């Protein structure tokens, strides 16, 4: 079988030996964890609605409806609505449900009970059993009647029903609709990279475990790791997103301070070499070694850590996520030259960051870094081994970027960063082997 | 304020259609004349005639009418526009025969409204630049140069003719009176000059405050060629263009991607957005308008706020043709479609008449616009009464009950005046939705009827789901659409419902009812279409008088 | 101890490519600081770097192992706007092609973002870096002024016959010839500027043939450069047999068929 | 069999347009003209003018280019649209000047194939009808007189004027030569007189069988007006009124409704159907179109089959068109769009001379159309000489490079080249698919460049999906189209994959790719667009020599 060596986020060893299984999704207590918690919390912004009631912007959007407004004051009130919250939503005393005040009464946090998701089919419970049980508690809170809790509804829930999603609502998730999703299986797939990097604190190490994690819980739904598949998958999975044998935290380190993106490729031939992974084929006349991989699926993971470890360097170097998309790109196209063996996901990787470096530096659509996802039609193409680069990259950014996490996800980061599987994703899974 | 006139509204259009008719007569000779009565079926007879010779194939023929019988057994009776003098054949009211109608939906399609504030953000933060009235001036050149289809970049480029395109354009408009005076006029919206009646202009730029907006119209035959989806990522591609030229940017760095994400996303304002799947469709389509949006587009407030019944049906005009005709009677359907089911709501000064009455009566029971109770009581009172009095009419004039002579468009009717008068009494558009439901249950059980088999499903499920908070039956109207579940199927609804959602605002003396930005951006003279008086842009139609962008004529042969 | 190899190929073209990938590039002209700023057109002559965010060292950053052990270029530090260079070279045997232009930049330069397209060349990075990466490339052997120039916007012309005096079209006439020597007296998207750059002597025909990275017909032949044609078609059957399945029975899997190469 | 010449196919056009030249010659001298050089551009600032004074407003106007330059710095150079003589602008190419274009797409979008069986057996089963040739004729008659808007079973219904609507009709196809004799062949498609050559009506009667299909195509007005979702729902409209008709049903009892969902579903055959959220759409839509399918509508297969390249090619020009310039150009961007990345495939006789090349050298090679084996081996050496010989002659003729200036136009010709030569030889086009993405690697490595910034998206994830058999990544190639994930974004590709899908069954001489049944539909004379000679209808289109549907002067002031 297959085993790696388990490194925190500071390269210390945490574990030796460990079955490629032990991490997988389907039998990691922790990977569970985190799937679960990311499908079952919610966030709720009571500033949002008290603001939407007084001006009576429901649906945002510049959207006013003169002479509707509803004077209500929720975020006065907040642990008061807290506590009706919970009892509203908890199926069973000392149940998971959490309900959680933030930011002075300005925000909710709402785990809302796993219970609740394994009695549906999907993972919305969290979103609409919040929604109700909070447009339920402003209204007796404050007393509205059959003409203007219709109002207030639309604060929490947004134009819901008239649209499909809460658009312009007050209950917030890492997760989109499931009618978004591309094809079958994206629900986890479809978490926005400025997402990711709150979800890990801007720890980039934790940023890739998160995405990286949370992209192959994707691709096993999707039906795409079983069989061989389910080893190429978990070893890019390892040595990708896991820190496996450090080798991502050892490359990124060596070439930190004066290393680039083709620096970090000869790195990784060179490991790949030493270690066996792949050996000399055939000599071309002109001296060129074409390589052969002994381990295909884990030359592949080899490449997989290779391209993070060049976008830590290259980005962290520029301290901006834009340069994801090349380092990507780069990464595998000189690789390939470097050895005449394919690189990572077999030109998937490659292929991902040709359109997402177009569709981050053009005027048909994207955008910064930020705000793709693996459902995203530009960066889906990769069986997860291009996004928790580019979750890492945004995490980078010193402040380059117009969408930035804290613009689009800052109550991300005040709901989750206090949740054990997100502050210390690496330590987490090792602890759950 | 307004006073109910002796002489019942609908009493001309009656004479106008049968001149010497003693208008209590129940009973009527029946001559069975067939279509050789009516020159629009003769003239269909003769085109189908054409068309089948020119083609080889049979088409058109009035005779394959089933039972041996064509249209016209009995008087085919022609169409007058409500406070129009014109009168049209009903085939002229269809919207495939009518080029007015087919201009305000593609001029709807083609709207889309892009913030300017976050790419000035974007220049300022990522490459330094300065924004000023000037580089804004030069910007609103380019945009006007490129947004048809031209080049502005780019060595050998080709381009669309000018003149198939000669209806796109985009104006910016902002709350900041400074601003909006630097740029020459041709391309501001003024705010102030269009809406200098009571105070609106001031509600408006207070509402939008101190931000810049761009009112990108995409041409006609695009979306004629394609879909409401168009015009989004047409409107974001040449405003990134325009911002590449304006700004000397490199033509193609990630802080174009900024600009582009902001123009598609952002700071995009759609008219409508997509619908599931069953009914899938791009954004922009008339599924996903909402009553709000559909009434704000609707420019007759600005014009003469002190009637707002005028207004209100002017939105009932716009609403029931685009919902029904075009949108159930077309996207949703297809056909013959459901010319009647509309033109019930806007034509022959019937539903003007029973609203009248309606606003009268509210107005020496109640008071003023807009301050009668917002409560159930208030919405039952109003509802029965006008429900009572039109029910009346048809009753005392036969040839009112044969005008509305499916159950469904007397349904719509006798509610939308209910419901309207509600609105304009209380000011408030939720309550009204009590009183449309209200006037549908009345008026079932005096005629044991009321409209066609699947008429009353939301009707039903309608006086329950008026202040429901339950995650998909509650909903305000102003937010609700042709999506709101309830709704999503049926006619001789959902252009009503934007009225009454007008009539509420109209009766608060609003300048709105849902979104600034779109009342500002259709109020733009510069429209193909006058959505400041709908029936009358539909008479221009029904009587070929309506010039539509997005045809081709200079692009082929004769 | 791993030595790079970077490409195949054994003709003086595949010589160059490798030049290029591994940046040793011989130095052909002088462009003062100021010339090649006035150029790049982001700031004038002798400005301070403008700022998108304050410097690192002023504001701090998140706590990330990353961060910590990854050095930040002199631009990141300082919080440098991100800016560009861009060029296009012609199809004419000019010294660079896009790809190896982008190679150049991943492999030797840190915090960089290089874009490749058929008729312009892209070099994202910290103003300050940014310009330091151009001038190494616009100095060099990689460049000549007359089938290469900056252009950020407006860049048809790569595919063109030259114009009779050799220089590549722009439809902005940035450069153009006096006495022998091209000069730049507009910015890169086309503005003109207060002075006269001169960029020196163009490449001659025989110069430019020797110096290329580009294979056509009237310098190394693309059909004849075998070792490269192996190259991706192993590159490709590797490809297409690990998509099928990921592992080494793939290479020999019903379908592959008789695949056989040139030099290997 | 066919031998290919001496003088490159590509020379003549550029005589033609460079009258005296040595085609040799690496430098031109730039006179620097601007747009005053080209007749196009000066009469579209004329009319950008007109424009301007007509609506108040600036529009089109060369000066806005950027840099101080109008277009044309350079020789703005015409188009011969491939084995025609026509030269035209360029811009006569633009979608939207050109409604031979426009028609075209709007002839597949306005057709749905809708199986009658289900409904007769529902007829048999719930009503005990006979269903009789008698019967059938009568259903036809209905048909052709409802489904363009015209009225059947009520009373006082407004229809469409039969001239609006003249492009409407239905016919009948069957694989039972007996019931296809017996009705009136103003109502049938005639697959035995379509399908004569190389025995192709008996491939499609047997692959259709003894079942019974109506070709349906609704007004092109109304899909203009509304989109191709409308297509499906408005013949199931009109179906169902003309069975109630010709089976003396009750109009509207329970059975009616299943003649509903065999019409609408289930025995509907959509020509597309819809998209995910990010890009969502109607059915009936291109991004929904699967390559196969548009090949299949392409009819140059049954006219030549004996030149397998005539049809590959005409397929090439219908989806390349479609896909790039009208869905990714407009639907999926719009502006000036993508005109040129489009013509590169269909003008100027380039991909027929790269094309015609590789199957002289597959043929002497291989041997016969289909008999090469279907393997990697040969699709390498199949891709590897057609691109070097393209690149060569690209790198040999000046201005042959000049005409497809851009990499992205050279990468999707020398690919398109190398795929077709490999589906023709081989017959198989998943293997010709590896070729495709083969020409794209060897292409890169030769000049160092390929296509524009996010061209090979979809070619570096290429070849390791040809062969992948994994959810979202493994599909033959025939079931691909625009919503295959990686093909779902970028220009250059989707129009060439149609082709060389036709091409693989081109060359095993087959009669069709995919469905038989849209093979059938599109090969109907009746039709406005002429599906058979696809580059001649464009030719026409851009000379202003095409008659479009949907136009609107019956019913418009002048
Ligand atoms: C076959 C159906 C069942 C169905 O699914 N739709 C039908 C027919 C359909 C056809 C009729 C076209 C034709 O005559 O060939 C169209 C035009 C839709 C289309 N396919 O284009 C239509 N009805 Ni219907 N349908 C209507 C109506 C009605 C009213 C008419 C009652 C009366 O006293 O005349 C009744 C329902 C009811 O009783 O409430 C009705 C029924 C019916 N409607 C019965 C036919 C009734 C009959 O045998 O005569 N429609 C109306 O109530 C007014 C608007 C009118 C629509 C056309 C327009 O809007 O201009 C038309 C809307
Ligand atoms: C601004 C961008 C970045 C972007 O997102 N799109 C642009 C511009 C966009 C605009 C240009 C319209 C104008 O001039 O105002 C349009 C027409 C799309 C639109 N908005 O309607 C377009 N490109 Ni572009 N674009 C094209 C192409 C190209 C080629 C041109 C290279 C050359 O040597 O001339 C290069 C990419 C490459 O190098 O491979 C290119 C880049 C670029 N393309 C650079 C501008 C380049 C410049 O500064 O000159 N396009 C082509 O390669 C051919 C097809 C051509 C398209 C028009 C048509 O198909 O007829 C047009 C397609
Ligand atoms: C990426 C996606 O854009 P967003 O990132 O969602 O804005 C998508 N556009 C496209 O794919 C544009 C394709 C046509 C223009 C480029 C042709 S290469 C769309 O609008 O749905
Ligand atoms: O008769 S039904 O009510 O089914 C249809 C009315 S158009
Ligand atoms: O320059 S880009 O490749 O982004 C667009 C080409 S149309
Ligand atoms: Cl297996
Ligand atoms: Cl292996
Ligand atoms: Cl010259
Ligand atoms: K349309
Ligand atoms: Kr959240
Ligand atoms: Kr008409
Ligand atoms: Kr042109
Ligand atoms: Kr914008
Ligand atoms: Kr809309
Ligand atoms: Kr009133
Ligand atoms: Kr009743
Ligand atoms: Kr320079
Ligand atoms: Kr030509
Ligand atoms: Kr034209
Ligand atoms: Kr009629
Ligand atoms: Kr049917
Ligand atoms: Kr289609
Ligand atoms: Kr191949
Ligand atoms: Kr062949
Ligand atoms: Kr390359
Ligand atoms: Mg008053
Ligand atoms: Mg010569
Ligand atoms: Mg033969
Ligand atoms: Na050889």
């Amino acid at each position: 079988a297959d085993t790696i060596d388990l490194y925190d986020d500071r390269g210390k060893k945490l574990k030796g030996d460990v079955d490629l299984q032990a991490v997988s999704p389907l039998k990691n207590s922790a990977i569970l964890s985190m799937v679960n918690t990311v499908k079952r919390t919610v966030a709720v912004n009571l500033a949002g609605i008290e603001k939407a009631c007084k001006n009576a912007s429901y649906g945002g959007q510049s959207r006013n409806i003169p002479g509707r407004e509803v004077d209500i004051d929720p975020t006065a009130k907040a642990d008061k609505i807290a506590a009706r919250v919970k009892e509203l939503i908890q199926v069973e005393k000392g149940d998971d449900t959490e309900v959680t005040v933030l930011g002075g009464g300005k925000f909710l946090r709402v785990a809302a009970p796993t219970r609740r998701i394994e009695a549906g089919a999907e993972y919305v419970a969290g979103m609409t059993c919040t929604a109700a049980a909070l447009t339920e508690a402003l209204r007796e809170e404050y007393n509205l009647g059959l003409y203007d809790t219709p109002y207030v509804k639309n604060a929490v829930w947004g134009t819901y029903p008239q649209t499909m999603d809460m658009k312009g609502g007050n209950v917030l998730s890492v997760l989109s609709i499931p009618q978004n999703d591309e094809g079958l299986g994206f629900a986890l797939r479809n978490i926005m990279a400025n997402h990711l990097a709150m979800l890990s604190q801007r720890n980039a190490m934790n940023c890739a475990a998160i995405s990286s994690i949370l992209e192959h819980c994707g691709v096993f739904e999707m039906g795409q790791a079983i069989g061989l598949f389910e080893r190429y998958q978990l070893l890019a999975l390892a040595y990708q997103g896991l820190n496996a044998n450090n080798m991502v935290y050892e490359m990124t380190k060596n070439n930190g301070k004066t290393g680039t993106i083709g620096t970090v490729v000869q790195e990784t031939v060179g490991r790949a070499l030493d270690d066996g992974v792949i050996s000399v084929d055939k000599t071309m006349p002109s001296g060129y070694k074409v390589y052969k991989a002994n381990d295909v699926c884990m030359w592949n993971a080899y490449c997989a850590a290779g391209t993070m470890a060049a976008t830590m360097v290259n980005c962290g170097a520029l301290r901006g996520a834009q340069a994801v998309s090349s380092t990507l790109l780069y990464f595998n196209d000189m690789i390939e030259k470097e050895t005449s063996l394919p690189g990572c996901d077999w030109g998937r990787v490659e292929g991902t960051a040709v359109g997402f470096s177009f569709f981050s530096h053009s005027i048909y659509g994207g955008g910064g870094p930020g705000v793709f996802n693996g459902n995203h039609v530009v960066t889906r193409h990769s069986t997860g081994m291009a996004i928790p680069c580019v979750a890492v990259a945004v995490a980078l950014d010193a402040g380059t970027q117009m969408f930035s996490p804290e613009s689009t996800s800052a109550i991300v980061l005040d709901t989750f960063q206090d949740v054990p599987i997100m502050m210390n994703p690496l330590k987490e899974v090792a602890a759950a082997v | 304020a307004y006073k109910y006139p002796s002489e019942k509204l609908f009493v001309e259009a009656l004479k106008s259609k049968f001149a010497g008719l003693d208008l209590s007569d129940q009973k009527v000779k029946y001559v069975r004349a067939g279509y050789l009565q009516n020159a629009r079926k003769r003239e269909f007879q003769a085109a189908g005639e054409r068309v089948a010779e020119q083609r080889g194939m049979q088409q058109y023929d009035v005779n394959v009418h089933l039972g041996g019988m064509t249209l016209g057994q009995r008087q085919l009776v022609p169409y007058k526009l409500s406070t129009r003098p014109d009168i049209v054949e009903g085939d002229d009211l269809h919207y495939v025969n009518n080029p007015a109608m087919q201009q305000m939906w593609d001029d709807m399609k083609r709207t889309i409204i892009v913030g300017m504030d976050l790419a000035h953000e974007t220049l300022e933060k990522r490459l330094g630049k300065e924004v000023t009235p000037e580089s804004i001036a030069g910007y609103m050149e380019a945009v006007n140069h490129t947004m048809p289809g031209a080049a502005i970049v780019q060595e050998h480029m080709v381009e669309t003719h000018p003149g198939l395109v000669d209806d796109c354009y985009v104006k910016m408009f902002t709350g900041d009176d400074e601003l909006a005076d630097e740029i020459d006029s041709q391309y501001v919206i003024n705010i102030n000059d269009l809406f200098d009646k009571e105070g609106q202009n001031e509600k408006l730029k207070a509402a939008i405050g101190k931000t810049t907006w761009q009112a990108v119209h995409i041409p006609t035959i695009v979306v004629r060629c394609c879909d409401g989806g168009n015009t989004s990522r047409w409107s974001a591609m040449q405003i990134g263009m325009s911002f590449i030229a304006a700004y000397n940017m490199c033509a193609g760095e990630a802080a174009v991607a900024d600009l582009a994400f902001a123009a598609k996303h952002a700071a995009a304002v759609q008219m409508a957005e997509m619908l599931p799947a069953r009914r899938a469709r791009s954004p922009n389509e008339p599924g996903g308008l909402s009553f709000g949006y559909c009434a704000d587009m609707v420019q007759t407030l600005r014009v003469k706020p002190e009637d707002p019944v005028w207004y209100t049906l002017e939105v009932v005009a716009c609403g029931t043709m685009l919902y029904d005709q075009i949108w159930l009677g077309s996207y949703m359907s297809g056909g013959v479609g459901f010319t009647q089911y509309a033109t019930a709501a806007y034509t022959n000064d019937v539903l003007d008449d029973f609203t009248y009455y309606g606003y009268d009566y509210a107005l020496n029971k109640y008071g003023d616009d807009g301050t009668a109770p917002n409560d159930l009581a208030t919405a039952t009172d109003l509802a029965t009464e006008v429900t009572l009095n039109g029910m009346e009419c048809y009753e005392d004039y036969p040839t009112l009950l044969e005008d509305h002579f499916g159950g469904s468009q007397r349904a719509g009717i006798l509610a939308a005046a209910s419901a309207c008068t509600t609105g304009i009494a209380t000011g408030n558009s939720q309550v009204a939705l009590s009183a449309w439901y209200m006037s549908m249950y009345v008026h079932k059980e005096g005629w044991g009827r009321l409209g066609f088999f699947g008429y009353d499903l939301q009707d039903q499920c309608g006086a329950t789901n008026v202040c429901s908070y339950q995650g998909d039956e509650g909903c305000c109207l102003e937010l609700r659409g042709a999506n709101y579940p309830n709704y999503a199927m049926n006619v001789g609804h959902q252009g009503e419902y934007a009225g009454f959602t007008g009539s509420a605002h109209a009766g608060a003396h609003d300048a709105y009812c849902c979104n600034p930005l779109i009342k500002v951006c259709f109020a733009d003279p510069s429209l193909v279409f006058d959505f400041s008086y709908i029936r009358k842009e539909y008479a221009k139609g029904a009587m070929r008088t309506f010039r539509p962008a997005g045809e081709r004529s200079l692009v082929i042969p004769a | 101890a791993y030595t790079p190899q970077y490409y195949p190929g054994s003709s003086h073209v595949a010589v160059n490519r490798r030049k290029h990938m591994s940046g040793d590039v011989e130095k052909l002209r002088t462009v003062s600081d100021d010339d090649l700023v006035a150029a790049l057109g982001h700031r004038a002559p002798g400005a301070d770097y403008p700022s998108t965010h304050p410097p690192l060292a002023e504001m701090g950053e998140p706590d990330c192992p990353v961060r910590q052990m990854v050095e930040p270029t002199p631009g990141a530090a300082a919080g440098d706007r991100v800016r560009y260079s861009q060029f296009t070279d012609s199809m004419y045997s000019a010294p660079s092609i896009p790809y190896f232009r982008s190679y150049y930049a991943a492999i030797n330069f840190r915090g960089v973002d290089p874009g490749t397209l058929s008729g312009r060349q892209i070099v994202e990075a910290r103003e300050r870096d940014m310009e330091a990466q151009c001038k190494a490339a616009i100095e060099s052997e990689m460049t000549c002024p007359a089938l290469a120039g900056l252009r950020g916007c407006t860049v048809h012309g790569h595919s063109l016959r030259l114009a009779e005096d050799g220089m590549m079209f722009d439809m902005l006439q940035r450069t153009h010839i006096e006495g022998g020597n091209v000069i730049e007296d507009k910015d890169q998207v086309g503005v003109p500027i207060d002075r006269k750059v001169n960029l020196g002597k163009p490449m001659s025909d025989a110069e430019a043939k020797k110096r290329t990275t580009i294979y056509r017909t009237d310098g190394v032949k693309y059909r004849d450069e075998e070792e490269v044609l192996d190259h991706v078609h192993l590159v490709h059957h590797r490809r297409t047999m690990y998509g099928y399945r990921p592992e080494t029975a793939a290479e020999t899997a019903p379908g592959v068929g008789p695949v056989t190469y040139h030099t290997v």
